[PDB]
């Protein structure tokens, strides 16, 4: 997250880190046994790490649970990034407490102008790279469909939205993929892609979770 | 020339536009060696291999 701020320990209790020896992507816990992330984060060997703040030290009260299943959306297209969503099933249920808690799925789509919270352990620089120890947060509004398509002509599908600041300085970045975009206490978005990070007229692009609630519920039911 | 290893091996690293940190390998022409990088998960270019071995084999000889 570029241009954001230190969340504080366990203030985003649904944020997870996806580990394959190292943190490769984030994720959102939607119930005791299931995490939502991005399809481009797919890996056969994932360990979900819940209740993290500093991902570089083991404090002793995190929960580290293997993923038993990682199910990418069946219509995911790796060239267009359409349907960039994946569900991860935990081997065993997490213990929910104040530091590990699920986030609700949306019951409507969020409109342009709504403020969201975007979070993750990604790059905090727009030039070069610096990866933080502790979780970073950014407040950002949903952008209008018109301004998103203007920014990225020919690239925005119906299952994508833009959020952030067209002036630059504040965006999600590499290392944040798969993490949450939360508006009014619902999961409205998944970190996906952008042209660079925190650049002028190139806002973050996010998977529109409200479009997938049926798929999410039936995947969970059937697996 | 066709199947030309230089056309792949001599390209600069490209993290691409997706926002992951996936461990991959690339040929670095200034060290003449296969090095690791963290790929964003989509697009980029062909100088992008899953393993050091794959890179080493692909870039074994450069004309
Ligand atoms: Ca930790």
């Amino acid at each position: 997250i570029v241009g954001g701020y230190t969340c504080g320990a366990n203030t985003v209790p649904y944020q997870v880190s996806l580990n394959s020896g190292y943190h490769f992507c984030g994720g959102s816990l939607i119930n005791s046994q299931w995490v939502v992330s991005a399809a481009h984060c797919y890996k056969s060997g994932i360990q979900v790490r819940l209740g993290e703040d500093n991902i570089n030290v083991v404090e002793g009260n995190e929960q580290f649970i293997s993923a038993s299943k990682s199910i990418v959306h069946p219509s995911y297209n790796s060239n267009t990034l359409n349907n960039d969503i994946m569900l991860i099933k935990l081997k065993s249920a997490a213990s929910l407490n104040s530091r590990v808690a699920s986030i609700s799925l949306p019951t409507s789509c969020a409109s342009a102008g709504t403020q969201c919270l975007i979070s993750g352990w990604g790059n905090t620089k727009s030039s070069g790279t610096s990866y933080p120890d502790v979780l970073k947060c950014l407040k950002a509004p949903i952008l209008s469909t018109s301004s998103c398509k203007s920014a990225y002509p020919g690239q925005i599908t119906s299952n994508m939205f833009c959020a952030g600041y067209l002036e630059g300085g504040k965006d999600s970045c590499q290392g944040d993929s798969g993490g949450p975009v939360v508006c009014s206490g619902k999961l409205q978005g998944i970190v996906s892609w952008g042209s660079g990070c925190a650049q002028k007229n190139k806002p973050g692009v996010y998977t529109k979770v409200c479009n997938y609630v049926s798929w999410i519920k039936q995947t969970i039911a059937s697996n | 020339p066709t199947g030309n290893n230089a056309e792949i091996c001599l390209l600069p690293l490209d993290y691409g536009p997706c926002r992951a940190l996936l461990l991959r390998y690339y040929y670095d022409r200034y060290t003449q060696s296969c090095r690791q990088f963290l790929y964003g998960g989509c697009e980029g270019n062909a100088n992008n291999f899953y393993t050091w071995e794959a890179c080493d084999d692909a870039c074994w000889r450069i004309e």
